[PDB]
């Protein structure tokens, strides 16, 4: 965040200057990764089972 | 050299507001707490039981 300040009115006095300030940003990343499983079964067991 | 706020003198005028100029008045407590007897003369006598 930037910062403001109170400024005096004099043309010579150091309190008479408006101060500089900055706004900044940063970066965040979505990075996709794999998650997986393999389940093996005998094909005769698929054929004999009563459920799908 | 430069023109300060003091350099322009009464070319800058000072304003006025009555927005803080009010005060709510408060009446006496005893004239609301108790009976207000309307007197017609300086002294009224009230007899009381005493023994």
């Amino acid at each position: 965040l930037p910062e403001a300040d109170w400024v005096g009115e004099s043309a010579t006095d150091p309190e008479g200057v408006i101060k500089t300030s900055k706004v900044t940003w940063a970066n965040r990343t979505l990075v996709a990764e794999e998650v997986a499983v393999i389940i093996p079964v005998p094909e005769a067991v698929i054929d004999d089972a009563t459920v799908e | 050299a430069d023109i300060s706020r003091a350099e322009v003198a009464t070319l800058i005028e000072e304003g006025y507001s009555h927005s803080l100029l009010a005060a709510a008045k408060q009446g006496s407590t005893v004239l609301s707490a108790f009976q207000n007897v309307n007197m017609g003369t300086k002294t009224t006598h009230l007899p009381v039981l005493a023994t």
